[PDB]
């Protein structure tokens, strides 16, 4: 009996246990995060030891069948998903070590504090609210000077555990092991390396540079109003003033930027707390909106067994959606009536709805094509979900209502202010950890690279001199508690991608920010043909199913900001557009 | 027997309203999961069709199936019903097989224990209240 048919029988076998123990497993942490108490995260930790340890025996003994002896592409994706060794390959020692780091490093973060303000909400505050030059820089300055410090040389020794635990699982550093999620082999004409994506990403932001240049030289202008004796016409911006304790998004700063603003943006709160709505009729209308374009239904523990309001005993409000496995799909919001609850039940039920598409394939092919398609395919729905012409026909908005040509600037500078304002940030600091990870950045050197290559790329200059005992980066949360950062890149692309092959799917005659999918169900079978697939087929093949291409572009993306665009280029015409890496406020 | 208290398993199936399906084509009667009902029919192909419960291509009785909720499940799993997942060939129309021996999967035998490529042929529906409509419990009596 040849080794494919055994290692058929041993899939089939696992599948029919895995079910069981993460079914469980899943239910103990809903009854916990929905109800706080002390029996409950003792309930928690049963089944989760329970299911570790079952995955724990199965992936041992699957390494047992080599893949060499294997034809069906199918088996072989199972096999190589079980396969995996992680920090099994490590010591004892090493492994204890590592967790003692990890563990170390995030509750350095989650409790720090300085001087009598926590991080939340104490300096988020200050950074989101206020317009005092002294005050924000104190508060930068003392996050920087308190937490990082403190974290400087536990992350010099995570570096060296993780490179060494991946190159003992024949990658090359942990960069490429985290690269490893775009791989794909075997295929003919479907293939992708780990080392593309970094060419990928390096062609496309060369594309995106024109419009950030613009917008930056936009935002220069009005702050240089709003503090007038601390910005240079010709220089980059300051770190402290961008909204924000890190600057990732640029939200914060629509207040002081704002094009027309005797113009108030479009909010139906007061339409829809005036006409008696409720927590339950948000999600009766998602559930409209998705049946419209031909999805189905909820079912009926949906209905039974979500939280969907604040039940005055504790909870984590946080809102999610919860996919526990035979046929039990959930939502856990605490929503209000407001007009950013109405599009968090859109993005959540995308969600949703995805999960139920590929509930189908076996225990191990049922995720998103890659780390990138989940929150695209939930963000385009709350897109098409905000356009006037969708609340002027649910009847949130007055039939005597008009789109202004001026109004339509507004809503389109808002949206660059928190979607484009922020990729120069993830690139350069993908960027910075692929190269720290690679081992081209000695450590003598850490901070003298970071804060050049945010005068370089994104435009940003620091306001005080930044010697080698710091460690900025990990000041943040995803760097210091372990976490990969560039799929926020390839999904904000994704998602622009996704919605111009709908919107021309849909027959949508005009400008791509004003278009809204609903009624229309050749838009409806075009998202559910890759919906289905799971991770049963390369990325590139159900990329290629929704959009014609099988990689990345910045078209749409493009496509999207047409006015915005060319009103800047009207706006910037005598002023300086790009910046000097040289002035430096101190 | 249309209202007994108690039913067989589907391996072990027995001899002697609200009808979610009543198709028409002695009285068997079992328990099955909710989206494999499909598969008590002639020409059908599955696990219960090709391991546990074959029906034959020319068939002149009738297929009753109901749901059982409220009765073949509790809060913490209902271990008691089991199906057939492994066996070394199909069965044949109406034959039925309780044997409990190890299905031995590879070249070397199995030393009557379990192992390295060894199963233990027969697993259970773990039956909860909160699962989806196909996961549910079902019953199901055949006539003729
Ligand atoms: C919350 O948990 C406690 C014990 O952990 C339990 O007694 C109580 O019934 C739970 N609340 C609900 C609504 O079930
Ligand atoms: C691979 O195996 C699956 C069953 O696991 C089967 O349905 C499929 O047809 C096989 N593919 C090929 C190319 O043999
Ligand atoms: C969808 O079609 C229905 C039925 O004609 C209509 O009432 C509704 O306004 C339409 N919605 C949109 C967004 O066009
Ligand atoms: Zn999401």
């Amino acid at each position: 009996s040849t080794i494919e048919e055994q290692a058929k029988t041993f899939l089939d076998k696992f599948n029919h246990e895995a079910e069981d123990l993460f079914y469980q497993s899943s239910l103990a942490s809903w009854n916990y995060n929905t109800n706080i108490t002390e029996e409950n995260v003792q309930n928690m930790n049963n089944a989760g030891d329970k299911w570790s340890a079952f995955l724990k025996e199965q992936s041992t003994l699957a390494q047992m069948y080599p893949l060499q002896e294997i034809q069906n592409l199918t088996v072989k994706l199972q096999l190589q998903a079980l396969q995996q060794n992680g920090s099994s390959v490590l010591s004892e020692d090493k492994s204890k070590r590592l967790n003692t780091i990890l563990n170390t490093m995030s509750t350095i973060y989650s409790t720090g504090k300085v001087c009598c303000l926590l991080l939340e909400p104490g300096l988020n505050e200050i950074m989101a609210n206020s317009l005092d030059y002294n005050e924000r820089l104190w508060a930068w300055e003392s996050w920087r000077s308190e937490v990082g410090k403190q974290l400087r040389p536990l992350y010099e020794e995570y570096v060296v555990l993780k490179n060494e635990m991946a190159r003992a699982n024949h990658y090359e550093d942990y960069g490429d092991y985290w690269r490893g999620d775009y791989e794909v082999n075997g295929v003919d004409g479907y293939d992708y390396s780990r080392g593309q994506l970094i060419e990928d990403v390096e062609h496309t932001f060369e594309e995106i540079k024109p419009l950030y240049e613009h917008l930056h030289a936009y935002v220069r202008a009005k702050l240089m109003n709003a503090y007038p004796s601390y910005i240079s016409p010709i220089g980059c911006l300051p770190a402290h003033l961008l909204g924000d304790m890190w600057g990732r998004f640029w939200t914060n700063l629509y207040s002081l930027t704002v094009p027309f603003g005797q113009k108030p943006n479009i909010d139906v709160t007061d339409a829809m707390v005036d006409q008696a709505w409720d927590a339950q009729r948000i999600f009766k209308e998602a559930e409209k909106f998705f049946v419209s374009v031909g999805l189905p239904n909820m079912t009926q523990g949906f209905w039974e067994n979500s939280m969907l309001t604040d039940p005055g005993q504790k909870a984590v409000c946080h809102p999610t959606a919860w996919d526990l496995g035979k046929g039990d799909f959930r939502i856990l919001m605490c929503t209000k009536v407001t007009m950013d609850d109405f599009l968090t039940a859109h993005h959540e039920m995308g969600h949703i709805q995805y999960d139920m598409a590929y509930a189908a394939q076996p225990f191990l092919l049922r995720n998103g094509a890659n780390e990138g398609f989940h929150e695209a395919v939930g963000e385009i729905m709350s897109l098409s979900a905000a356009t006037p012409k969708h609340l002027k026909s649910i009847g949130l908005l007055s039939p005597d209502f008009q789109e202004d040509n001026e109004t339509e600037i507004n809503f389109l500078l808002k949206q660059a202010l928190t979607i484009v304002g922020t990729l120069p940030f993830t690139y350069m600091l993908e960027k910075w950890r692929w190269m720290v990870f690679k081992g081209e950045i000695p450590k003598d050197q850490w901070m003298k690279k970071w804060w050049e290559m945010k005068r370089e790329i994104v435009g940003v200059v620091e306001p005080v001199p930044h010697d080698e005992t710091y460690c900025d980066p990990a000041s943040l949360f995803h760097v210091s508690n372990d976490y990969s950062f560039i799929r926020y890149y390839t999904r904000t692309l994704y998602q622009f991608q996704f919605q111009e092959a709908l919107c021309q799917a849909a027959k949508h005659e005009g400008p791509l920010h004003k278009c809204d999918i609903s009624n229309s169900t050749e838009a409806g079978q075009k998202l559910f043909n890759m919906l289905r697939l799971g991770k049963s087929e390369p990325w590139t093949l159900a990329l290629e199913n929704v959009v014609g291409a099988k990689n990345m572009n910045v078209r749409p993306l493009l496509n999207y900001f047409e006015p915005l665009f060319t009103w800047l280029k009207d706006q910037n015409k005598n002023s300086f557009v790009g910046w000097s890496t040289d002035w430096s406020p101190y | 027997v249309f209202n007994a208290t108690r039913f067989a398993s589907v391996y072990a199936w027995n001899r002697k309203a609200s009808f979610s399906t009543f198709k028409c084509y002695y009285a068997d009667s079992f328990v099955i999961r909710g989206d494999e009902v499909r598969q008590i029919a002639p020409g059908q192909t599955g696990k219960i069709a090709d391991y546990n419960y074959k029906l034959p291509d020319d068939f002149t009785g009738c297929v009753i199936a109901w749901n059982s909720n409220n009765l073949d499940s509790k809060k913490g799993g209902n271990y008691n019903y089991l199906y057939r997942l492994f066996r070394k060939s199909k069965l044949k129309p109406f034959e039925r097989d309780t044997s409990m021996e190890i299905y031995q999967a590879g070249n070397t035998p199995c030393n009557g224990v379990k192992g390295f490529n060894c199963y233990f042929p027969l697993q259970s529906y773990g039956f909860r209240p909160t699962y989806g409509v196909g996961y549910q419990p079902y019953r199901v009596v055949v006539l003729s």
